[PDB]
RNA sequence: GGACUCCUUAACUUAAACUGAGGAGUCAAGUAGGUACAAACCGUACAAGGAUUAAUUAUGUCCAA
RNA sequence: CUAAAGAUAGCGUGAAAGCUCAAAAA
RNA sequence: UCCCUUGUUAUUGAACAAGAUUCAGUUAGGAACGAUAGUUCACCGUCAGAUGUAAUACGUGAGCUGGGUGUCUGGAGACAGUUUGUUCCCUAUCUAC
RNA sequence: UUUUUUU
RNA sequence: UUUUUUUUUUUUUU
RNA sequence: UUUUUUUUUUUUUUU
């Protein structure tokens, strides 16, 4: 507010100017983007699903530069497609960054295919079987240990996401339409299905294995 | 039971690089005041209404404190209560007029005040010390108190304070239980007519319209 | 690993904020859990100097009242020593 | 009624507009002949500056 | 040393500060400001600040300086610029701009003949229309009809066609209040279009080309862009069968303009011509749609190779670089009203066309399929107090929509601005009442697993312990 | 054979309201005003006396005022 | 495809293997 | 965040059991004796109540005292008990011709 | 009764 | 942004 | 970016 600190008063805050230029995490940003840049208007043709976004995202949202939008609507072997005879949307702007937002792709994927995730199971005696029918999920965490009833999660997330298990019962697949929901569900599952670093009996998200450890 | 309460910052972004790092509300998102979906009729607020009376000499001022600041409102109220706005003001006596406040629940507070504010109540020779009550409790139990205390602490510290205080009326709700006093909020009225049409309708060929409808069908 | 400051020690560290009792910054590392840092034990703050006192703190501070009695005194200005004054 | 002057709504006028650094940067780029269509210097595009200057500076003919 | 604060701490707070630098003031305000104007050519704020300073310093600034400042402000918002229409509307909504135009109107009688083309070009650029000066400018234009050059004539015709003034419709070219109307200016652009054709016909007898500025420049100093602009201006008003009475062979003007706008160019140069592509394609599409008497003679002007090239690469850059960019206040207001009225079938910026059409050249503002209606928005200043008019761009759009068979409803800003939220909703409901739904609606909701609809989830459910030994762990 | 503060400076733990020097103000022997609450700081056209009057000062101008 | 690639900056193993970064291309 | 009881589940050279550092609450229930009198400390023996810190004028002397490295019968504050009531002691006497 | 962002 | 939230996380960069 | 400071007697931060 209106009070000088001792560091900034006496010392003058000289610490900030006492750092070394070595042992850095990342290299310095190259100062190449100097005066002499020429901007151009880029345009991209997106599927007709983005129409669900509406005007509240393309016009109401404030931005540094204008963000136009148009909808080319057309009345309705080998899939021989061309640039004519089909509907689409034109999105044009001067900033390429605005033409790469994840929301635009989500608007299409959510209403077309959705999202999915997978969990891998490992360990001796670790099996994920099925009850008579859905929704009733039970997972056995080793030999001699009682199974885990996972019906709560499925009831919570009913109609938003679904869980599938292979014949073997070593893979837990999750399929949904909601990114957030899917992720939440996956992480919820993994929270109680997490594997032990020593015995290595549990579950793990793909492309993120756990490192083994040994006692000294 | 065994952990700290869930604050308002738990349900939103944190921006240390700004004045308002996180928004604070008296209640959760899922707990905010709301209106019943079936409106039996629409209502409109009159902002403020005033009643004079020459015979009895008691004047009334009904205000609508909907989306207003507590401090400002309190400040304004103080003036009226004191009666300083009149020419014939006597500090010895209470020259003010009765004030009615509604929609107290709808008040606002800037900054991190909803989650970092408390109220102390003194105790005569108590070892525990003064009783401390959080503002969320007061909002939950009796919203009117929020304004009441601000006004009270604003009023001069004299023997007249109680008197001035008594004349103050604050309600959480829209309407008031009073009999002989107009309402700030009244049923809506029909909009006024316009002497001009801002549209230019031009129909197309019926044959082409029918052909297009058949094609679309 | 509570620390009084934060630094980027890994190749993929990210400065995040944790929803603890209070808003607290921190550093999370994926390749090494030991590098997880949480700034929650800082040094006590000092009492700052008001701004309005700045004018009378820095720079050459001249005396408030000047000295003139030593350079003002004279015999002619005193009735006890005036008669002794001689201009011839 | 005058007493309750504080409750009145007000809206001052807009003295001047506000623009972003990129918004202002694009203006000089367009003026220099680098509009959205292309490079006017490289090829004479529609609504160019040089042609407009001549035609609007010498519209009348010589007697 | 000593600090300024220290020194100041012993002096009156209201004491004035000495001046370090002093120079003589500017004796001549007009000459002082003329040199300053030379540096401001891209920043609208600089121009506005300079005008404000001059207005504060003098009550009756130089008319030439005022005209130059107005032209400078108009030039910034060019067609090739990246500025949006919202930036023009907010600029028009400023008090200083109103004061500048009022100052021009006060001494409008000091307008020179050579300053009319620049004023019209600035009007076209800023999309601002006035009934206070345009009637006077048209008088000078018509008086000096027999003295303007061909490129100026073409540019004036294009600008007036864009502004929607000078059309052939009767009793639709009058300005001023209803009780005080100015002269009728019906069929104004046709005179320029016939003058250029008459000059072209006479040029053949002389055959004296002489020196040329550039290969693309014609004998008369014309340009293919100017010829394409003339053709587009004619197409906008729909005067396809315009012909010169003096011509014994009865040759259409549009075909001649198209031929002269295409002979100089080649296939390689067409890809970089720019606006010529859009003008040619739009003119050809409109001619094909309306099928005028001169369809055969008009379609033969453009070479087949050029037509194929324009048809193939059209939906990539041509269709997107020749349309408005940015937001729109009037569009947003009606969109909010439609959303309030529970209208989820309206499509913003939607195109339409015939059944056997693979490319659309128009985009309606708010199109609804259930009711088969199109909503158009007009924001130009009306001709007078209660006599609005549709812009030239929307004039041809309405004809195309009528041909396609879609009902059109236009909303005027002058009358829409005079309403509140309640009134606007009332009027919009009344307008919609006249077009009841015909076709079924289309939804684009979220996809979900409907199969699991019968499931129920209990939150506040306590964990059961029937028996000691648990057979299964219940999370 | 003096109490606080301003500049210089001896001693001390660059400590302490200490111990002791050079030259200006105040209190001592000064009223009322400001600084939230108890001489020393700011201001004073500074208290013979009486009355229902006008002023650029330290300094203030959301409420207690 | 062309171009470029430290005697080797950060992981890893039991002596190894393996990955990534710099440079280059786009 | 104070000796024990809480934070299922990633800070650990943490296999289990038994352990070490750090942090968090809406501040919940608990923690036994003796001998020698070297003004208190390392240590010694028992029940294992299970490694058991400071401030408050030595907290506390108009409440009590002991082998040395005085007395005072409570007037006002505070604290702990208690209080019939409009009347049931007395008195309370318009207007004006 | 907020200001600034050269060409 | 979702009651996801004792030291555990997802989505979107507002 | 600025108006809002030890305003640290209380309320209030109404920008």
């Amino acid at each position: 507010g209106g009070s000088y600190g001792y560091d900034a008063f006496f010392r003058g805050a000289a610490e900030v100017l006492n750092g070394s230029n070595i042992q850095l995490p990342h290299l310095p940003e190259n100062e190449e983007q100097k005066e002499g840049k020429v901007y151009q208007l880029h345009s991209v043709r997106f599927p007709p699903q983005v129409r669900r976004l509406g005007a509240n995202y393309f016009f109401r949202r404030q931005r540094a530069v204008p963000l136009t939008y148009y909808h080319h609507l057309v009345e309705a072997g080998v899939h021989a497609q061309t640039g004519r005879g089909q509907a689409l949307c034109f999105v044009a702007s001067a900033n390429p960054g605005y033409l790469q937002s994840k929301e635009l792709e989500n608007a299409v994927f959510e209403s077309t295919r959705g999202f999915a995730c997978q969990l891998i199971l490992e360990g001796r005696g670790v099996k994920a079987y099925f009850d008579p029918e859905w929704p009733n999920l039970m997972v056995r965490l080793g030999v001699g240990v009682k199974p885990l009833a996972l019906r709560r999660l499925a009831e919570q997330y009913a109609t938003r996401a679904k869980i599938f298990v292979d014949k073997r019962g070593l893979l837990l697949t999750v399929h949904g339409y909601d990114k957030c929901a899917v992720g939440t569900l996956a992480m919820s599952l993994f929270n109680h299905l997490q594997a032990n670093p020593y015995t290595m009996k549990g579950a793990h998200v793909a492309m993120h294995p756990i490192k083994k450890k040994v006692t000294r | 039971s065994q952990s700290y309460p869930k604050g308002s910052f738990h349900e939103g972004h944190i921006n240390p690089f700004a004045d308002v790092q996180w928004i604070s509300r008296p209640f959760m998102k899922r707990n905010m005041p709301r209106d019943h979906h079936p409106l039996a009729k629409q209502h409109t607020s009159l902002k403020a209404v005033t009643m004079l009376d020459e015979e009895s000499g008691n004047h009334w001022h009904v205000l609508d404190g909907k989306g207003r600041s507590v401090g400002g409102l309190a400040a304004q109220v103080v003036r009226l209560l004191q009666g300083k706005h009149r020419v014939d003001f006597t500090p010895r006596t209470a020259a003010g007029d009765s004030v009615i406040v509604v929609n107290a629940i709808h008040l606002k507070m800037a900054g991190h005040t909803w989650d970092t504010k408390v109220y102390k109540f003194d105790r005569k020779t108590h070892p525990a010390g003064p009783k401390i009550i959080t503002a969320k409790t007061i909002m939950a139990r009796n919203p009117a108190m929020i304004l009441n205390l601000a006004v009270k602490r604003m009023l001069p510290p004299n023997r007249l304070r109680p008197i001035m205080y008594r004349k103050l009326f604050v309600y959480a709700g829209a309407l008031h239980p009073h009999w002989q006093v107009p309402q700030v909020i009244v049923p809506a009225k029909t909009p006024a007519e316009v002497s001009f049409l801002p549209f230019s309708v031009e129909r197309a060929d019926p044959v082409q319209a029918a052909a297009r409808i058949a094609a679309l069908g | 690993w509570h620390r009084g400051t934060l630094s980027l020690l890994c190749s993929s560290c990210r400065y995040v904020v944790r929803k603890w009792h209070v808003p607290i910054l921190g550093v999370d590392c994926n390749a090494n859990p030991r590098h997880k840092q949480a700034l929650s034990v800082p040094a006590p703050r000092s009492r700052g100097i008001p701004k309005h006192l700045y004018p009378f703190l820095v720079g050459k501070q001249y005396p408030r009242h000047p000295r003139w009695r030593q350079a003002f005194t004279h015999r002619s200005r005193m009735g006890k020593y005036k008669p002794q004054v001689a201009r011839n | 009624l005058i007493a309750l002057k504080w409750f009145r709504r007000k809206r001052p006028p807009m003295r001047l507009p506000k623009y972003s650094p990129l918004s202002l940067s694009l203006s000089i780029q367009a003026i220099r002949g680098h509009g959205r269509w292309g490079s006017e210097r490289e090829f004479p595009r529609g609504w160019d500056q040089l042609h407009l200057k001549d035609i609007l500076g010498s519209p009348l003919r010589s007697e | 040393m000593t600090t300024r604060e220290y020194e100041e701490a012993f002096l009156p707070r209201r004491l004035k500060r000495i001046k370090v630098f002093n120079t003589p003031p500017p004796s001549e305000l007009p000459a002082f400001f003329h040199k300053r104007l030379d540096n401001a050519h891209s920043n609208p704020r600089s121009i506005l600040k300079l005008y404000r300073q001059y207005m504060r310093k003098d009550d009756y600034p130089a008319y030439d300086w005022l005209v130059r400042c107005f032209c400078h402000l108009g030039n910034v918002f060019g067609f090739n610029s990246f500025w949006a229409t919202k930036d023009k509307q907010v600029i028009q909504a400023l008090p200083s701009f109103k004061f500048l135009v009022y100052d021009l109107i006060e001494r409008k009688h000091l307008i020179e003949a050579r300053q009319v083309p620049r004023l019209l070009y600035a009007f076209a650029c800023l999309e601002y229309r006035s009934w206070h000066l345009l009637p006077t400018l048209l008088e000078h234009v018509e008086a000096n009809l027999e003295k303007w050059r061909t490129p100026t004539l073409a540019n004036m015709a294009l600008t007036l066609a864009l502004l929607g003034v000078g059309d052939d419709a009767p009793d639709h070219n009058q300005f001023g209040p209803p009780d005080l109307l100015s002269r009728d200016y019906t069929g104004l652009v046709s005179k320029l279009a016939l003058e250029v054709h008459r000059r072209l016909l006479a040029l053949q007898s002389a055959s004296s080309s002489g020196p040329r500025k550039s290969p693309l420049h014609d004998s008369l100093g014309c340009m293919p862009f100017d010829y394409a602009g003339l053709a587009f201006a004619l197409t906008l008003q729909g005067s396809y069968d315009l012909c010169l009475p003096s011509d014994e062979t009865a040759k259409s003007t549009l075909a001649l303009f198209l031929q002269r706008a295409c002979e100089p160019l080649s296939l390689e140069q067409l890809e970089n011509s720019g606006w010529v592509q859009f003008f040619l394609y739009q003119t050809l599409y409109c001619v094909d749609v309306e099928k005028p008497k001169r369809e055969v003679e008009v379609k033969k002007a453009v070479p087949f190779a050029f037509q194929k090239h324009l048809h193939l690469s059209w939906l990539d850059k041509i269709l997107i670089n020749a349309q408005p960019q940015g937001n729109e206040l009037l569009q947003l207001d009606v969109d909010a009203a439609l959303k309030r009225l529970h209208i989820t079938d309206a499509l913003i910026n939607c195109s339409a066309g015939r059944q056997w059409d693979e490319q659309h050249c128009w985009f309606a503002g708010h199109l609804v399929r259930s009711r088969n209606l199109a909503l158009e928005y007009d924001y130009l200043l009306p001709l007078g107090p209660g006599r609005p008019k549709v812009s030239g761009w929307l004039a041809c759009k309405r004809r195309m929509l009528k041909a396609f068979g879609l009902n059109v409803a236009t909303i005027h800003q002058s009358f829409w601005s005079l309403l509140n939220l309640e009134q606007k909703d009332v009027q919009l409901t009344r307008l919609l009442a006249q077009f009841p739904p015909v076709l079924e609606a289309v939804k684009d909701e979220k996809k979900a697993y409907e199969e699991d609809r019968h499931l129920r989830f209990q939150r506040h459910a306590r964990q059961k312990f029937e028996t000691w030994p648990p057979e299964k762990l219940e999370i």
